[PDB]
RNA sequence: GCUGAAAGCAUCUAAGCACGAAACUUGCCCCGAGAUGAGUUCUCCCUGACCCUUUAAGGGUCCUGAAGGAACGUUGAAGAC
RNA sequence: GAUGUCGGCUCAUCACAUCCUGGGGCUGAAGUAGGUCCCAAGGGUAUGGCUGUUCGCCAUUUAAAGUGGUACGCGAGCUGG
RNA sequence: GUGAAGAGGGAAACAACCCAGACCGCCAGCUAAGGUCCCAAAGUCAUGGUUAAGUGGGAAACGAUGUGGGAAGGCCCAGACAGCCGAGUCGGCCUGCGCGGAAGAU
């Protein structure tokens, strides 16, 4: 369930789940999927910031 | 018409043609030479 | 903490309108099923319906590849001994154009009460007009 | 290829109009129109027409040859026209013309009446001879074949409707 | 074309001068009165509705009476409908008589057949009886076998069995029109038609 | 079978056009909106006062009882009931 | 610590490697009548003498008297040679 | 070697095949075989080729100008092949993927 929700949230900001996870690993962020899904539902500005971090790591 | 699995030319006036996915032999000299693969 | 779950009494839904002229049948059906189930929202929950309403226009101008227009066969059985029956894609388009999209989308949804409920939000027409202007749908590009 | 590489001359007294893939040829004998395939480009230089493949297709040359042959036939037709001849062989076989209908007696228990399409004319210089005139090669061919189908030449004596220049083989019992 | 509603009176015969006896059914056809016209704009098809006969006032309920009073005609014993063809027109309140069949040669007649009740297979489906002697044991009019073994292991749909027989709608086609009498409202046809004496009939021009 | 190239000829086929069977889909007869996707058309009937409370698709009291239906009786060429 | 086994009667349902009717190509196919192969499963497809027989032989009919699967279909449906 | 006397994941379902040996709890993380369009968790990923048969998603001897690659030949601007004048044309060899051969009982 957590994975499905994270995919849905990431595609609304412009990236796919696999790429998002790869970027977080390359940036050394260690937040797990339960917390990621909770933030996806309850706080969207913070989730957008996380997506930007991953994109910068991949760039 | 000759319906068989091995079809081939039988004289110098025979011709081979492909129609709608089938292989056929037509001849302008002998009606007995008309063949269809099947 | 406990993980969030949606509630059928407070979900929100929206109305979209789509045009099928020249689109590939299966690659349109996948998107329709996705958005009817609600896999594109962050609130998705397997046991609740969190989908949207979709109108489809021009169902008689949908496209297929290869030799399928004359070679794809639909089958069904009537329940009586010996009652097996068939039609081709061309025939189906000639007499019941909407069924072509309806059957394809129905095959891609979950099986059961909730899936039968999800199917009720799809409205397919054969021409270029509908009578749902009171709901104010928005244009969706697929 | 070789057929498509020879240009087609447009003599004096014929008008050529091109629009997308639709072509119209107008002369003294009438007017003809045709739509071409999506892999052929046609050009009207000064007094000639040329045909070529369009980049993006794998069978441009065959289509070009076909288009060349068709346009050549159209140009000949709008100025000279095409004619065909049919002959009857047998006892009691007869043909006649009235308006745009051919009446045939060919040994049946009823008469045969054939209604000519639009643009084809017929004449009967003799009770055992038919001549067709027109401007469309395919249409005239189809009309002749339909007339022949009523009674085909048989192999023991040769009776029936035949083309004028046709060789009919015979055999013994 | 349109047809008419009538009533079955009985059966008789007609003698001809050459010495032939034609058996006939006698149908009484009073005037049919038009109650409603249905068109494409308002209903989606083209038809007329008619009544015939008479009915006592204290058996007519208020809805029915209002429907009759809209058209402006007297109440009858029922309502029937007929489909229209291209170039056929009628108006509400108009009367149609049996002189409609003056030049028709053949008709089709429709009615409700006599009811036999619960019936066996011998009378309902023409089954054959088994032996009456030679050691038969309680199986004289019974149906026999009704299936096969473990394959398929069931009974197929549409099997022929005992049940209710009759009392349903039946049509008989292509009957010669023998006489049309307009001063007495009579139509005479050749042969038998479904129903019992006193029942309702629908008469139409023949479709084949 | 017609017209026609790839393959300067020929060729029913690759682009185009025409015929062709008791098999297929209709045309004939019967059922059919529980088709839960539960459709359409015509006609008819009902036009009073109060109270409480946790304030709502809320509970109760007096006055009122239409269109129509069911029940009972005499019964049918309808029927095991 | 039980799945009744031949033949007949009653009642059937499916396949196509087609007996009849329908549409075709070749013939050492003049006509009438035949031979061989391709397509087609809509409907149709005997009564008696002998024998427990299924088969088979014989008598007289028919457009024709198809070939197979279904616990060698069918005994909580009948018979018992 | 495994089952017998062995649970978990894959092969639709499937003791004996592939991965792997369950002391108890957790709404943490990494991988194996096998996978990433929707039923159903994850690439409608990137770059260069092949196939037109729904081949992929059942079968042989044998038959044919389907069409992709390779190494060598005969004739030809001193005029080749075809038909009735001007650039190509003939037939063998090895190899990749497709085509016919292909008829059954709710």
């Amino acid at each position: 369930l957590w994975i499905a929700r994270i995919n849905a949230a990431a595609r609304q900001n412009g990236i796919s789940y696999s790429k998002f996870i790869n970027g977080l690993k390359k940036a050394s962020v260690e937040i797990d999927r339960k917390i990621l899904a909770d933030i996806a539902v309850f706080d969207k500005v913070a989730f957008t910031a996380l997506v930007e971090k991953a994109k910068a790591a991949l760039a | 018409m000759k319906v068989r699995a091995s079809v081939k030319k039988l004289c110098r006036n025979c011709k081979i043609v492909k129609r709608d996915g089938v292989i056929r032999v037509i001849c302008s000299a002998e009606p007995k030479h008309k063949q269809r693969q099947g | 903490m406990k993980t969030f779950t949606a509630k059928p009494e407070t979900v929100k839904r929206d109305w979209y309108v789509v045009d099928a002229t020249g689109k590939t049948l299966g690659r349109l059906a996948t998107e329709l099923a996705r958005r009817l189930r609600g896999k594109h929202k962050a609130e998705y929950t397997p046991h609740v319906d969190t989908g949207d309403y979709i109108i489809v226009l021009n169902a008689d101008k949908v496209a297929v590849t290869g030799n399928k227009r004359t070679d794809k066969v639909y089958y069904h059985h009537t329940g009586h001994i010996g009652g097996i029956k068939q039609a081709t894609f061309e025939e189906m388009i000639a007499r019941r154009p909407e069924r072509v999209i309806e059957i394809a989308v129905k095959g891609m949804l979950p099986k059961g009460p909730l899936g039968r409920a999800m199917f009720r939000k799809l409205k397919v027409y054969a021409g270029n007009e509908h009578n749902h202007a009171a709901q104010q749908p928005q244009v969706l590009d697929i | 290829s070789r057929v498509a590489k020879a240009p087609v001359v447009v003599p004096a007294g014929v008008d050529v109009k091109i629009n997308g893939q639709v072509i119209t040829i107008k002369g003294k004998n009438g007017e003809l129109t045709r739509t071409l395939n999506d892999a052929v480009e046609v050009k009207h230089a000064d007094n000639t027409l040329t045909f070529g493949p369009r980049d993006g297709y794998a069978d441009g040359w065959a289509q070009a040859g076909t288009a060349r042959a068709l346009l050549n036939s159209m140009v000949i037709g709008v100025t000279e026209g095409f004619t065909k001849k049919l002959q009857l062989v047998g006892v009691g076989y007869r043909a006649a013309v009235k308006g745009n209908v051919i009446n045939l007696s060919l040994g049946f228990s009823h008469p045969v009446d054939h209604q000519l399409p639009a643009g084809i004319t017929a004449e009967c210089p003799t009770q055992t001879e038919i001549v067709l005139k027109g401007a469309d090669k395919q249409v005239i061919g189809q009309v002749a074949a339909d007339l022949r189908a009523y009674r085909r030449p048989e192999p023991y004596k040769g009776k029936g409707v035949r083309y004028a220049d046709e060789v009919v083989r015979t055999k013994e019992a | 074309m349109i047809g008419l509603v009538g009533k079955k009176v009985g059966m008789t015969r007609i003698f001809t001068e050459d010495g032939v006896s034609i058996p006939v059914t006698v149908i009484e056809v009073e005037a049919n009165r038009v109650t409603q016209v249905k068109d494409l704009a308002n209903d989606g098809y083209r038809a007329i509705q008619v009544t015939t006969g008479a009915k006592k006032a204290n058996r007519v309920t208020k809805p029915e009476a209002g429907h009759f009073a809209k058209a402006g005609v007297e109440a009858g014993r029922g309502l029937w409908e007929f489909r229209l063809a291209e170039g056929e027109e009628f108006t509400v309140g108009q009367s149609i008589s049996v002189e409609l069949f003056a030049d028709v040669k053949k008709v089709d007649v429709t009615g409700t057949s006599k009811g036999k009740g619960f019936a066996g297979t011998v009378k309902r489906w023409n089954f054959r009886t088994q032996d009456a002697t030679h050691g038969n044991s309680l199986s004289h009019r019974v149906p026999g076998s009704i299936g096969q073994n473990q394959t398929p292991g069931k009974v197929f749909k549409g099997k022929k069995m005992a049940g209710q027989m009759g009392n349903e709608r039946v049509t008989v086609q292509s009957l010669d029109v023998v006489r049309v009498d307009a001063e007495r409202n009579l139509l005479l046809v050749k042969g038998a038609v479904p129903g019992a004496t006193g029942s309702d009939l629908i008469v139409k021009p023949a479709v084949k």
